[PDB]
């Protein structure tokens, strides 16, 4: 019920697939014609208590 | 009370009565987003658009009164006194040097204390004057039977 | 008498104040939950008699009686506001951004207006929100859908099996209104028009100041646990305080009868 | 009514929203071209009790509020991706896309990629808008110190021009209205945005096969956490005891 | 009803403390604030009756006490990196000088500064520095030294250019300002005429660039005045009480 | 009380009263550091002065 806590679990999702991403990559090393592969992430909706 | 209302056609309220500011009854546009300066100037953004579109469209009109030459009225918006009247014209100027902040809405001003003290001081004076009836009662009951004979 | 018709208003309002801080409290998990504040108002002012002449070389107290009536909760304001957004991972669940409505289509023949992004498939294959009311716009998946996908856009698509380019299904358009808050809100978190609120105007996102929509995010209540909390504490203070009045006028009614 | 229950109130919504930016920051730290925020609070109105040259006069306070939050456009470092159609900032500048509406949106984060069309869009699905066309049968593509953006065919010596990243600067960064997808609008409080050629007019440079990361200082973020942690519970015990004094004042 | 109207004074004084003590402690991370204190006094006493070894047989009821005014320890905060590179903080004494929309001019002491569209030096909120520093565009860094001194460089320029000098203001009695909203003092009879001075000069303070001054709240000494406060009320809640059962046994018989 | 302050002048007042030692009420200097030794000595320093 808390905006710190609803970010902090976005952060641990991003966290979690971002490792996710990592250990795919190391899993098949020894694959004939594997090519890795990386994860951007980019930031979710702002509130706007007073307009800029 | 600064809990100000919109309308389905941007007119400004505050429990159903049309807020002035400079001119007339203010009206903002249809459906924008409104945001109030430091000073009364009100601004307005039309949603969608872009945000280097916020345009001024009105200004509050903010009076200072003292305090101890308005009294209360029967709906309950406060009017300067006959002699305040009299003295500061009939309506009065929105001086400049009054300043207000967005984003907070002010309370009562009621005293817990004091509304105690006062009921107990109360309930005292009532029992004490209740007493005193009973006692000119009694005593004049009893003193009408001098009269007979 | 009329102290006691005075307090038991106050009490009356402040166990409406309660109701409403209660309400807010208990669905904390609603999605799409806009919480709301109630606002009170005095009543009318009965003056005994009016003030005379005053100001004349003296400095004396105005000598005017005006006895107050009490007070009624005169509105319920709920807050638009934008809440956050929880990851659900599931392809049919749309979290809208800015302002908009989903329009859906109640049984009796009316429409009402929702922001609870939570969809599925009946068994015709027509889009419905929780709850089997279809969806105004009645978008139609097909079968053998290998994933439905639905833009930042109101565009939605699915891929086929053996056709590379997805074939477009329909647009998700929603619903704005010029003034929100007078909306009436009813059960299965659905809004309807009033008087106080515009009619309704529909546009696809992204376009006529409506919103966003992102696939597989659920909006969360905006509730707020530290003003609701402040204000039970609030309530039940000024609860107490409104029937030590009541108690007092009783014990001077009772000293005043035992005459 | 209670002088201090609305006053610990305020104190209770300003260390939440401290703590809310705080997580935000902490949350987009593996995020490219980000960059750190923080919230500013100050005093709400001052009520003066009227007295009958004193040495002062009595003032009560009211309470706390948050009334803006910038972000520190400061440099951030850069980490190798060893991809070829990356680019970072080296400096200050901003490239230009273009939303699906029509409007112009202003990012730092550079990492592109190639549409079926053959232009350069940005990882979303928006085009650059001075719309860099890269054609097919593509060895490679170089990006110098300016914007000139070369690709080299097979059976060609010298590579051949295919457009120029021209890059925006601002006069007031932080200014910037930001919006998801790492991308911000101008505003009024933000200056009207000016094209440059990469390297002139206080423009930066840029690095191929790089992205820029965010400056985030966790060490700072984690005793930051700390103390609005202390915060939150000071301001809960002033809670209470307003409310023990009031309930021992009204239990008369 | 003596003893009703001296308790009703005590807890309205012990009200307006408690007030001050959930101030001070509601802004514990803003940016140049002072803590402030109240103090109590007496009111006028009441001469009753006039005055071998024997006790001096008078009377002399009291009235009550009123709170007199509001101090702030006007002492020097701890200093806190920020890392940027547009704000600033005062050692020593001294005040910075904004403009207010109207036209009269208050001071103010935290340092957080940004820069509006014009290119003019503003603070958080749109109030404009009276010294009116202008940093024009492609502003590749800025300094802001010891001294007011504030330089700015260029592209290709083998020295930076000076824009201004940010000179500060000192007053000779800094109690007694008057303390409106928003981190602002304005200047009033109790304070002398201020004096504008360059950094470092005629006791005025120094700038330090990067760094923000925080608040001196203690939190020790709030929390063991708030538990007093609570104590005292509760103490002076039981005077009622006794006046209360003394004037209903009274009226019963 | 000992409680002072200092007024624009200069004067020591507690509470409206100028305080009163050995040859006249009191007198400091506009802005200096005040501080009173064990026994009643008044050390004046002047703010930014060596």
């Amino acid at each position: 019920m808390i905006s710190s806590l609803w970010i902090a679990k976005t952060g641990l999702d991003a966290q979690q697939t971002n490792m996710d991403v990592i250990a795919n990559n190391l899993a098949n090393v020894s694959t004939n014609g594997f090519k890795r592969q990386r994860a951007v992430f980019e930031d979710l909706l702002y509130q706007t208590i007073r307009q800029p | 009370n600064g809990n100000i209302q919109v309308g389905p056609t941007g007119q400004l309220t505050i429990q159903g009565h049309p807020v002035i500011g400079e001119g007339g009854p203010i009206t903002v546009p249809e459906g924008s987003e409104i945001t109030i300066a430091a000073d009364g100037t009100i601004s307005a953004l039309n949603p969608g658009d872009p945000p280097n579109t916020v345009a001024p469209v009105g200004r509050l009109k903010l009076v200072k009164a003292e305090g101890n030459e308005v009294q209360r009225s029967d709906d309950g918006l406060f009017r300067l006194t006959a002699e305040a009247q009299a003295e500061r014209g009939a309506v009065l100027a929105a001086d400049p040097s009054i300043r207000i902040m967005s984003g907070v809405l002010e309370g009562s001003n009621v005293k817990p204390v004091e509304a105690m003290t006062d009921m107990i001081a109360n309930a005292r004076r009532f029992e004490m004057q209740m007493k005193v009836i009973t006692s000119v009662d009694e005593n004049e009951g009893r003193a009408n039977q001098l009269l007979s004979m | 008498i009329s102290s006691l018709w005075i307090a038991k208003t106050g009490l009356d309002a402040q166990q409406t104040n309660m109701d409403v801080i209660a309400n807010n409290l208990a669905n904390v998990s609603t999605n799409g939950f806009k919480r709301q504040r109630a606002v009170f108002e005095d009543l009318l002012y009965q003056t005994i008699r009016q003030p005379g002449a005053q100001s004349s070389e003296q400095t004396t107290l105005p000598s005017g009686l005006q006895i107050g009536t009490g007070v009624r909760p005169v509105a319920t304001e709920r807050l638009h506001s934008q809440g956050n957004l929880s990851q659900t991972n599931n392809s049919k669940d749309v979290a809208i951004k800015g302002q908009g409505f989903f329009q859906v289509m109640l049984p009796d023949g009316t429409s009402a207006y929702t922001r609870d992004g939570s969809f599925q498939v009946d068994q015709n294959g027509q889009l419905v929100t929780a709850g089997g009311f279809q969806v105004q716009p009645a978008i139609t998946i097909p079968a053998n859908a290998l994933s439905i996908t639905i833009g930042r856009d109101g565009v939605v698509s699915v891929t086929q099996q053996g056709q590379a380019a997805p074939v477009q299904v329909g647009q998700l358009n929603l619903t704005t209104f010029m003034n929100d808050t007078g909306l009436e809100s009813i059960g299965e978190n659905l809004y309807i028009e009033t008087q106080s609120s515009g009619a309704p105007n529909e546009s696809t996102p992204g376009l006529n100041g409506a919103g966003l929509l992102y696939q597989g995010y659920v909006e969360t209540s905006n509730v707020n646990v530290a003003e609701e909390l402040v204000n039970m504490i609030q309530v039940q203070r000024a609860y107490e305080i409104n029937s030590k009045a009541v108690s007092t006028t009783d014990q001077m009614l009772q000293k005043l009868t035992q005459l």
